């Protein structure tokens, strides 16, 4: 925060703090502790921590700390997470040999008082610090975090200035991410937070998307570690916890167009499909890991192996296929129609050669296998195919395109079997809308009030 | 709608003909034949339209008649392949006016006389081939044409329509 001089002064302050921490005879530390502090000093000397501290392009912080003698860059809370974890490591290493230092209690209290009271300039940072540092959590604290999330949502709705509330929402999510593993396993919230995560995914904001993916990842890992998936599918337990407060979620599902009631796994894949359109590749890799662990859980619930094509696991295979199609396996028309819509979305939005080639070669075969339900995904590929069919001079791409064209022209005898509006017969619609690229406006979509009511109902059912 | 796709296919074949990328237009041509296997009516109508426009178009320059010769050869052979591959079943019936729309350019621009024989002898061969492959299906319109022109031979001896019409009985 501030100009170059104050940021460089902060860096010099951190370096001098560690330097005086190791080179003093008052503390009489152990040797291994001095080794890890010496390592920490070297790692803070790295240019990576310059970019974490906001100082870029400057070779020596000490030179420009005094440069008058002789704000453009934005700040991201993940850098604060890394810095606070490094400082926590240093502080833990030094407090190990010191008997009853009580330093951590003081720092947790200093975090708690700033985190839970209203101050827009400091509360986002205090929430992250309290998340990273604390070693215990209670129901009241985390429910306070949920209430703060709800209030920030309301303020973002009514207010024209939205960036300040968005930062608080992101900080709230990552604080939940850090605080979930410390929570006792008997709390139902361990499951309930999952829905909170996908709620953030409905808010179509880039940083919010990243924070929601991180929450989902740690939730899946921790909840797998507590072995609730040993006898039950990801479907069953989440609809069991979503069973009471489903009405608000019913309006939410109507607006987003994806019903978790009818098809759970195809609902989750529709949300996670936006990860491939995220600008940063780390979130893309995280989404791939999310798909993998869910695929493993779903398959081991049915005692099959990984990569086993069946009814429930076909959506994850379709999503991971970018990074066989058996009619006897998939007999129901709805499931195969949704399987087609996934491929149509991925060919509409992605514009790289290998993926569009492999998906076109997969899609030509499904035209032969499923010709009656194939008109449903016509419009989703109506323009793009045509454009390629106009200016694709590469044979390898246009050959499956020609195959699709011939397959449809042969099977044009019976249009009214299914239409492009058949997806609106049941809930699933806008699965092509929700997989679109991230909007430049990045404005929160109203029905966010429904999200507020949903979180309130979560608090009302599970807290008291 | 897929009709837009097939019309884009035929135009994507088409743009090479004002010019006259080879492998792409070859795959496009075989795709044209595969589509004309199932529904050939609109394909044939579009091919008649394109060929009538191209032959009706007046251009000049030595490379221009070379271009016309090459283009008309391409159109004729592609039409011949699509006409030959059409009867996947016993479907002989075509609309009489659609044949009649195809009829005049084929019947005249190679068979008013030997036209451009130093270049278009093989074009005359290809026109005879498409005419045979057409008359194996729907010769009755041409037969009625033959009867009507013979009836048209009424009185005056200053008629040159025989080289234009009766000679068509040859092919």
């Amino acid at each position: 925060t501030g100009p170059l001089s104050l940021r460089a002064s902060t860096h010099g302050l951190v370096i001098n703090i560690i330097h005086s921490l190791c080179t003093c005879s008052q503390l009489h530390f152990s040797e291994e502790t001095k080794q890890v502090l010496r390592l920490s000093l070297t790692e803070f000397s790295l240019p990576k921590f310059y970019l974490l501290f906001g100082i870029s392009k400057v070779k020596s912080a000490a030179v420009i700390a005094f440069r008058s003698s002789y704000e453009r860059e934005t700040f991201a809370l993940t850098s604060l997470e890394t810095v606070t974890e490094a400082l926590l490591e240093i502080m833990e290493a030094c407090m190990r040999d010191i008997p009853t230092c009580k330093w951590l209690d003081q720092w947790t209290e200093l975090a708690q008082r700033f985190a839970f009271q209203y101050n827009p300039s400091l509360q986002p940072r205090a929430l992250v610090v309290f998340g990273c540092i604390s070693k215990r959590v209670s129901h009241g604290q985390i429910k306070q975090i949920i209430r703060i999330l709800s209030k920030a949502l309301e303020s973002c709705l009514k207010g024209p200035d939205t960036y300040n509330s968005q930062v608080l929402i992101e900080a709230t999510v990552i604080a939940l991410t850090k605080l979930q593993p410390l929570l006792n396993k008997d709390s139902p919230l361990h499951k309930a937070l999952f829905w909170v995560a996908v709620a953030v995914l409905q808010l179509d904001e880039v940083n919010l998307y990243s924070a929601g993916t991180a929450l989902l990842e740690q939730n899946l890992h921790t909840l797998d570690s507590l072995r609730i998936f040993n006898d039950k599918s990801p479907e069953e337990v989440f609809m069991a916890i979503r069973n009471p407060l489903e009405w608000h979620c019913k309006q939410m599902d109507h607006f987003v167009g994806l019903n978790f009631n009818s098809n759970f796994n195809f609902a989750l894949v529709g949300h996670l499909l936006k990860g491939y359109r995220h600008p940063s590749p780390a979130i893309v890799a995280r989404t791939v890991r999310i798909l993998h662990t869910l695929l493993t859980l779903v398959n081991k619930h049915r005692n099959c192996d990984k990569f086993e094509v069946n009814t429930q696991s076909v959506a994850y295979l379709a999503a991971l296929l970018t990074v066989l199609l058996d009619e006897e396996v998939l007999t129901d028309p709805k499931i195969q129609a949704l399987l087609l819509t996934v491929l149509a979305t991925l060919v509409k939005y992605t514009t790289d050669e290998f993926d569009q080639r492999i998906l076109y070669e997969y899609l030509a075969e499904a035209s032969v296998v499923f010709p009656k339900v194939f008109p449903v995904v016509h419009n989703l590929l109506d323009s793009k195919i045509n454009t390629l069919l106009s200016l694709c001079q590469d044979p390898n791409l246009l050959n499956p395109i020609h195959g699709i064209v011939q397959s449809v022209v042969y099977h044009e005898e019976s249009p009214p079997q299914y239409q492009t509006s058949y997806l609106q017969s049941f809930g699933f619609n806008g699965l092509w809308r929700f997989a679109g690229p991230f909007s430049k406006q990045t404005q929160i979509p109203d029905y966010a009030e429904l999200i507020v009511k949903f979180l309130d109902a979560l608090i009302d059912t599970y807290l008291p | 709608r897929p009709v837009e796709w097939v019309q884009a296919v035929v135009s994507r074949f088409d743009e090479q003909l004002p010019i006259k990328t080879k492998v792409s237009t070859e795959h496009n041509k075989e795709c044209l034949i595969n589509i004309s296997k199932y529904k050939f009516s609109l394909v044939i109508s579009g091919l008649t339209t394109i060929l009538k426009n191209v032959n009706n178009m007046r251009i000049f320059g030595e490379a221009a008649e070379k271009n016309l010769y090459l283009s008309q050869l391409i159109i004729l052979d592609t039409l011949e392949k699509c006409l030959a591959g059409q009867p996947k079943d016993t479907m002989r019936l075509d609309e009489t006016m659609l044949v009649k729309q195809l009829l005049p350019e084929i019947c005249h621009f190679l068979h008013t006389c030997r036209e451009g024989n130093q270049h278009a002898a093989e074009l005359r061969n290809s026109a005879s081939g498409v005419l045979f492959s057409l008359s194996c299906n729907n010769f009755n319109a041409v037969f009625s044409r033959i009867s009507t022109r013979l009836q048209e031979l009424t009185v005056c001896s200053e008629d040159n329509v025989d080289v234009h019409d009766i000679e068509l009985l040859q092919y």
